């Protein structure tokens, strides 16, 4: 999944 | 191959040596932490620091756009009307104490993320799509029931059986299923709540890959010498050391020449690193997107629904649209970014060449009339003592949430706003200042979310399935502006429907979507961004291409 960054 | 004006692969024109060793680091100001199942692992650096010894036992080949295929540790194959993955093992994959790697140690995978009882925090709800999975996970079952295997435990293939098939399923990454082993043989009498902090999957565990760990030291490093029951080739070098570097130290180490190659460094010291003599530094589309979201409604948690109802210009497509055009974002990379951030076209990275297109047209390029024009014949007729625009007596004013990070965070804001005030659009700061990463994650991520904010930045680490739905969808906490549009809703769902198991059919759906999300402009694409890496000009067959399946076995030094 995506994560912030 | 190049990305941007960077060379991806360092071609070294001098033979490699039979031997050798090689010094890695990874720029980290924190420990790393040992953990070699990938379930159970949560340091980012660690999980890098892992690619020697097989990565935490990843299965899966891939091309360049991260699509599966043949030819790695596993095989991986799906049949649609079966609604079925099989795993198929090599005949002779081994763990690197020579025992088999067999049909029960992919399993077992799946036992240390679903069972609450090994702490794992990698459970998602993709899973409960295998069938029989959430049961085992919540404890109402004390097996998978979709998970089977042909020829039993110590057979080489398993099943997976699925509710639904997915067309993201042929991506790594898709998290559908698994692409991991753990070594049941080797773990099986450890109890789950003791399993991560086991010597066993920390200092002593055992590898799957080309390197196996020969010693760990907490924190700092691993040495890793050739695992003699890989199947494939057997690597040329003799050992490689892979240790921790803090962003204060890597400058120095790549002067004295500490290190042959430095992963994971930071943007900001590129310039000092451009000029080392000694070294070629490569770089790399990096799976990365940053852009603008507008604050359009709140988010219903309870029906698990954004819903669109902000009192604000930015409903006026065309002042979305506006203040799309008027960013100088490509003047901004230019004089900053030393190359590694370019403007975004569209909200799907070039490095997925299946999924996009530099076609799809975006806020790339400034356009400073357009935006005036869009106003103009929207009402917002410039106020000329004022030098800002107004419709039905309100001047159009907005709250930019910018937030800090970025080595020039500051100085870009500013940019911003300026090229907002050119426009007749009065832009001031959330507070006055820049927000605080852990604030804005907060400010955004709290249902119902606020209402004092109209502009703000987003950006994220895509997975090598670049799902949208978590991100844009209307059910998605994720949508920090709350847009809730009927054509981007068939869109997203069209990108994951079974007509998508076509891959000329999804790269159009994909497409599709792009241009809508850039034509409706709920949010604005940003920023695509390179990673770079400095290779001691000794290294042979160093590359940062995506498709190099084999680099840790390929890699040399001429001396």
């Amino acid at each position: 999944s995506f994560a912030n960054g | 191959l190049k990305a941007g004006n960077f060379d991806v692969a360092y071609q070294n024109p001098d033979k490699a040596i039979k031997g050798g060793n090689l010094k890695v680091a990874y720029q980290s100001d924190s420990p790393m932490k040992a953990q070699w199942l990938s379930g159970l692992s949560n340091d980012a650096t660690f999980a890098t620091m892992s690619g020697p010894g097989g990565g935490q036992d990843g299965l899966f080949f891939t091309d360049s756009g991260f699509k599966f295929i043949k030819g790695g540790a596993a095989d991986v194959a799906l049949d649609k009307e079966s609604k079925t993955a099989t795993i198929t093992l090599r005949k002779d994959l081994k763990w690197s104490d020579g025992s088999e790697v067999t049909a029960k140690d992919y399993e077992f995978t799946y036992e240390t993320i679903a069972n609450p009882a090994y702490g794992s925090d990698r459970w998602t709800d993709s899973l409960a799509n295998i069938v029989g999975l959430s049961d085992y996970h919540t404890g109402k079952a004390k097996t998978i029931s979709g998970i089977t295997f042909p020829d039993g435990e110590n057979g080489k293939v398993i099943k997976v059986q699925f509710k639904e098939m997915k067309p993201g399923m042929t991506q790594s990454g898709n998290g559908y299923f698994l692409e991991t082993v753990a070594p049941y043989q080797y773990l099986k009498d450890v109890a789950p709540k003791d399993l991560a902090s086991s010597p066993k999957t920390t200092t002593k565990p055992l590898v799957t890959g080309p390197f196996k760990p020969e010693n760990v030291v907490a924190g700092e490093s691993i040495k890793y010498v050739p695992n003699p029951y890989y199947w494939g080739e057997k690597p040329k070098l003799n050992s490689i050391t892979y240790e921790v570097v803090s962003t204060a130290k890597s400058v120095a180490a790549l002067s004295s020449s500490k290190y042959d190659i430095i992963n994971g460094m930071v943007s900001s010291q590129y310039k000092q690193v451009k000029n080392l003599k000694g070294y070629k530094v490569l770089g790399q589309q990096a799976m990365y997107i940053s852009l603008m979201y507008y604050n359009l409604g709140h988010y219903d948690a309870k029906n698990s629904i954004n819903v669109q109802d902000r009192k604000t210009p930015l409903q006026d497509q065309n002042v979305r649209q506006a203040i799309g055009y008027a960013r100088n974002v490509a003047e901004v990379d230019n004089k900053f970014s030393n190359g590694l951030s370019t403007p975004a076209n569209s909200l799907i990275p070039p490095i997925f060449k299946q999924f996009t297109s530099s076609s799809v047209k975006g806020y790339e390029k400034q356009d400073l009339d357009k935006a005036n024009k869009l106003l103009d014949e929207d009402g917002w007729k410039l106020n000329k003592s004022t030098g800002y625009r107004e419709k039905d007596g309100k001047e159009l004013s907005l709250v930019y949430a910018a937030r800090v990070g970025d080595a020039n965070a500051e100085t870009i804001a500013q940019n911003y706003i300026q090229q907002w005030k050119k426009i007749g659009v009065k832009v001031s700061l959330y507070n006055g200042k820049l927000m605080e990463f852990n604030s804005w994650v907060d400010h955004m991520t709290t249902p119902p979310g606020a209402n004092d904010w109209d502009i703000t930045d987003g950006s994220w680490s895509l997975a090598s399935e670049p799902s949208q739905q978590d991100l844009f969808s209307a059910a998605a906490p994720y949508n920090f502006g709350h847009f809730n549009d009927s054509e981007i809703t068939k869109d997203l769902n069209d990108i994951d429907s079974a007509k998508s198991e076509n891959p000329t059919y999804r790269k159009a759906a994909f497409v599709k979507y792009q241009e809508d999300m850039n034509k409706k402009a709920y949010v604005i694409p940003t920023n695509f961004m390179l990673n770079y890496t400095p290779v001691n000009k000794r290294v042979v067959g160093m590359t940062l291409d995506y498709g190099a399946m084999n680099t840790w076995s390929e890699i040399g030094v001429s001396s």
